[PDB]
């Protein structure tokens, strides 16, 4: 299957709307759709929402031997997958041309920037070293699918809590939540991707589009910048053909809109951690709203395990027995025995000679 | 013996036809169904529609462990919906695994059948999904968490009907002998009351 | 590794190459005789058609597919080798492997100059052979039971296929050997295999490389493997005929 | 950075203790604080009555441990005794605490602060001779 | 004790025979060892048995070079 055609009277009604600076839902030019972030039970797992899209990101370690060559550090994976769900269009091997540049944008700003510190991840060398696994699923696609990426890789890594080792002399240990506390890691920075939309041959921009002005649109560029003043990655992309005054007023909003983020990103895991150290309830659970329709809770129930022990004996009772009538095997050879009806001669020999 | 905390949310997304998140407790799994549409000539039927489970882990990727688990997913589902009313046209059901914390397939079992039921989809039944996990001696406990499930020398997986409550599919790991099997079927008929007013419960509410 | 299969250690050094029993003496023969051979037709059941070739240490089954939808003016003719990873000194990958994939071609190759698929518009033919063990010339037989599959599934065809299969001593004064062995084989320095047509005399397939370099020792390996495919017909002979003797009266 | 590098060379440990180190603790909760079971009382003998116990103690003492008292009976000789707090209730043998106290050898004191070999409330408020509450001890006689 | 000689066992600083601490269970190790130890004392001087071990030569020799270090 594929998704719905575009019809020309939509078109057109976008075309005249972003000619008129007016928007469908009603956001102004240089404005994001507000963001919700939601934090799991065990660390390294949340749940963001970028308007009407959703990402799940789950960071995941584990104790490898580093290769041949760089014998004092840790390495890398990231996996981006666009789930089946996420839209009609999205086939399990039919969309090969977004997952590369996806993919390729998230490792080069995340690897390249070197942002994580991957220094201090060794046990020995030679030996034993954690390997850090990146992990992002797409739900539900409106429109934007970088910018909700990228903040939900940046806080998974900002919400992990590594295993913790004990090391002297030559002698190694590892430890568990309630024989030593999980430990943190170093981020130094914080990048934060941003996309810009052109349309009609670059006469108008419209920042953080969904998904009908997706369609409605030339080209794409992104600048990915780091907090403080520090550009990261850029990649143009789509069909555009750009002048030089705008990658610098871009630069501009990029370096406003990843302020904000930070912003709200930072007050996030603060609360957070706040709520975890309390010592309230937390978890997936507890972030259903209540005051809505669509939503029913039900605390524990022993239903009655009263009767079970009655029911199966009488049931094992009141059953026929096992018959008696008992096979026999037959020997032919050594080898090869036969069990059933059997078969009349011994054997079969020069039936057709 | 006693269920633990049970919460649901449905029509979460916007594209799909119907979504319902389903969470027991801790664990946690997601779903979205697309409702009748057009089918691959080459893996069309006559007389009947086809139906197609595909189930995402969260770390790594899935192996032979999640076929062949897709299949009794997929072959459950099938004992349950009116495919001769809708032929040549295709019904999908996608899971997402959110969070694990035991007796994972349960809870899959019970965010599929939200999940085609949110949908609208002609259903013959409901079914439901109880997990069983008996201890080193003999103590049944329903709805075991992998903390159990680890210690526990048997578990124990049944989808019951919601009309008579029959057995549709049984799943099982460990040893065990047949009398302590009669009484962990017994058990989940027993469980199964409580999740089916949970249901109606839920949708009662939504209709408000 | 891989994900449609069971995954165990991801390295594993068969104990043959920590076989502390030195390697054996083969022996010596007459260079004039031919490995008993047993040979059975129709042996599946759901197949359109099939045949069983035993002799000495090689076992090798073969079936055969009916004509199936989709040079046209004419059918292609498919064709798959495969042997058991139970087979010979050490285990072998699954997914498959570059001597298999010429196994195949020379399979191919032999095949089509005897099937007439002037009678088969857009159709096609496959053919499926699976060693069971390797205690010989294998391409000797995975083409005598692909052509006597093919002509007990009922397609039309203008001869058989006989293959055989040579190789060379290594000792000071080399001469070529009929049906080797692993023994035979494995301590040479090169093999020939032909595929004769014994009714058309017409050569069908040929392959042979090694360490003979004189153009006068080949015309022999290539004249006592037409000689080989000259004495192994008879048996071929009598098997299609028990074959369609059981196959007819069954109605 | 001074003390923290004086802190590592010299080996001692600055980590705060995890779960279940913790919650193997006694429960001195405001709903329900710490008070002797009587059949305890019957085993031990109390003298919270009939004999005077106080302490001088160094600026700063929040845990005390010497405790002395010297009275005369009724015949007119001086008793002597000397009484040292008996905290072995709340280690039990081949505990988690008991691991813990056998690597932290001895309390380490820089001149600031302290550094408690236990946690932090257990003798912090439970152990500490204050205030006229009642406290396990053993008093030799 | 023991494991070495009487002579080994004096406290001639203070002019003693033998001296040890026990106004310190809490923030030494040596102490919970004596509380240990004279509970066990005051406990056994009934005719029973205290159950759960106590120590061995070793285990208190490398105690107490431990002690010694820290």
């Amino acid at each position: 299957m594929k998704e719905t055609p575009l019809s020309n009277c939509e078109r057109r009604f976008l075309l005249r709307a972003i000619e008129e600076k007016k928007r469908l839902d009603g956001r102004q030019t240089y404005d994001y759709r507000n963001i919700r972030i939601s934090f799991g039970t065990d660390y390294g797992c949340c749940i963001v929402e970028l308007g009407k899209t959703r990402v799940l990101g789950q960071v995941s370690c584990e104790l490898v031997s580093p290769k041949l060559n760089r014998a004092t550090e840790g390495i890398l994976f990231f996996n981006l997958e666009l789930s089946q769900m996420a839209a009609p269009a999205f086939e399990p091997g039919r969309q090969s041309d977004l997952l590369v540049k996806l993919n390729r944008l998230m490792e080069r700003c995340l690897r390249n920037s070197k942002c994580i510190d991957t220094e201090s991840l060794c046990v020995v060398a030679g030996e034993k070293v954690w390997q850090i696994r990146v992990d992002l699923h797409l739900l539900n696609h409106d429109g934007n699918i970088i910018d909700a990426a990228s903040i939900a890789a940046i806080v998974a890594l900002c919400h992990f809590r590594r295993p913790d080792v004990s090391v002297q002399g030559d002698e190694v240990t590892l430890y568990t939540p309630e024989e030593r506390d999980p430990v943190p890691l170093s981020i130094h920075h914080m990048p934060i991707c941003v996309s810009f939309a052109f349309f009609q041959q670059g006469t108008y921009l419209l920042v953080d589009p969904n998904e009908r002005e997706e369609r409605v649109m030339d080209g794409l560029l992104v600048i990915a910048m780091n907090k403080h003043r520090e550009i990261c990655t850029i990649q143009s992309s789509g069909g555009i053909m750009l002048l030089k005054d705008q990658v610098l007023r871009c630069s501009k909003i990029a370096g406003v809109k990843v302020a904000e983020i930070t912003e709200l990103i930072l007050k996030a895991l603060e609360n957070d951690q706040k709520v975890r150290k309390e010592g309230g309830k937390f978890g997936f659970a507890e972030s259903i709203a209540n005051q809505r329709i669509t939503a029913f809770k039900m605390e524990k129930a022993p239903i009655d395990t009263s009767d079970v022990e009655e029911k199966a004996e009488e049931i094992i009772a009141e059953a026929e027995p096992p018959s008696e009538v008992v096979s026999t095997p037959v020997l032919w050879t050594p080898g090869t025995a036969q069990i059933g009806e059997g078969v009349e001669n011994s054997w079969g020999d020069l039936e057709d000679s | 013996c006693s269920l633990r905390h049970f919460a649901c949310e449905q029509n979460l997304l916007s594209r799909p036809d119907g979504s319902a998140s389903f969470l027991q407790g801790d664990t946690s799994v997601l779903a979205g169904v697309y409702g009748p549409a057009e089918v691959k000539v080459s893996k069309e039927i006559f007389n009947k529609a086809t139906l197609e489970v595909i189930l995402r882990p969260k770390i790594g990727l899935p192996g032979v462990a999640e076929k062949s688990r897709e299949r009794l997913i997929r072959n459950t589902c099938e004992a349950v919906v009116l495919g001769t009313l809708h032929p040549r046209t295709s019904i999908t059901v996608v899971l997402q695994v959110v969070s694990d914390a035991g007796s994972l397939l349960a809870c899959c079992l019970n965010a599929a059948c939200m999940a085609l039921v949110d949908a609208g989809v002609p259903m013959r039944a409901l079914f439901c999904g109880v997990a069983c996990a008996l201890d080193s001696d003999g103590t049944l406990v329903l709805d075991p968490t992998s903390k159990q499930e680890k210690e526990a020398r048997a578990v124990l997986t049944f989808a019951l009907d919601s009309v008579e409550r029959k057995l549709l599919m049984s799943s099982t790991k460990g040893l065990y002998s047949d009398t302590e099997l009669q009484q962990c079927l017994a058990a989940a008929q027993a469980a199964s009351q409580h999740v089916f007013r949970f249901y109606r419960e839920s949708l009662q509410r939504r209709y408000s | 590794g891989d994900h449609r299969r069971i995954r165990g250690p991801e390295e594993s050094q068969p104990p043959q190459l920590y076989a502390a029993d030195e390697e054996e003496a083969p022996g010596t023969r007459d260079p004039t005789r031919l490995r008993p051979v047993y040979a059975r037709a129709g042996l599946l059941s759901q197949a359109k058609g099939s045949a069983y070739l035993e002799a000495g240490g090689t076992k090798v089954l073969c079936a055969v597919s009916g004509p199936r939808q989709a040079a046209a003016l004419r059918g292609r003719l498919l064709c798959d080798f495969r042997r058991a990873p139970f087979a010979g000194r050490r285990r072998r990958a699954p997914p498959g492997g570059c001597e298999e994939r010429e196994l195949a071609l020379a399979l191919q190759e032999a095949l089509e100059p005897a099937v007439r698929l002037g009678r088969y518009p857009r159709a096609q033919l496959e053919v499926s052979a699976l060693l069971l063990e390797d205690g010989g010339s294998a391409l000797a037989a995975a083409l005598t039971a692909a052509a006597l599959a093919l002509a007990d599934a009922g397609v039309e065809m203008y001869d058989l296929v006989v293959g055989c299969g040579l190789s060379l001593a290594p000792g000071p004064a080399p001469t070529w050997l009929l049906d080797p062995t692993r023994l035979e084989e494995e301590r040479a320095a090169a093999g020939l295999t032909v595929a004769l047509m014994p009714v058309l005399n017409q050569v069908a397939g040929l392959l042979g490389s090694g360490e003979g370099g004189l153009t006068e020792s080949w015309a022999e390996a290539v004249r006592l493997g037409l000689e080989g495919c000259q004495r192994l017909y008879p048996v071929l002979q009598q098997s299609l005929v028990r074959a369609a003797r059981r196959r007819g009266a069954a109605a | 950075g001074e003390i923290a590098t004086i802190l590592v060379e010299n080996s001692i440990s600055v980590i705060p203790f995890s779960e279940a180190q913790m919650c193997e603790m006694p429960v001195n909760t405001p709903e329900s604080p710490w008070k002797v079971s009587p059949e305890e009382e019957q085993k031990r003998k109390d003298l919270r009555k009939s004999h005077l116990v106080f302490s001088i103690d160094p600026k700063g003492c929040e845990d005390v441990n010497d405790t002395l008292s010297v009275r005369t009976l009724n015949n007119g000789n001086l008793e002597l005794g000397v009484h040292i707090a008996d905290v072995t209730h709340f280690v039990a043998p081949n505990s988690y605490i008991d691991i813990e106290a056998r690597t932290r050898a001895t309390t380490y004191y820089l001149a600031d602060r302290r550094y408690d070999m236990l946690p932090s409330v257990l003798s912090a408020d439970l152990c500490s001779l204050l205030g006229g509450v009642d406290r396990y001890a053993v008093s030799i006689m | 004790t023991g494991s070495c000689a009487e002579e080994e066992f004096h406290h001639y600083g203070l002019a003693l025979d033998k001296y040890t601490h026990f106004t310190s269970p809490i923030r030494r190790y040596s102490d919970i060892v004596v509380h240990r130890l004279l509970m066990a004392a005051i406990s056994k001087d009934k005719k029973m048995e205290i159950k759960g071990n106590l120590f061995s030569n070793k285990d208190l020799e490398e105690l107490c070079r431990h002690i010694n270090n820290r």
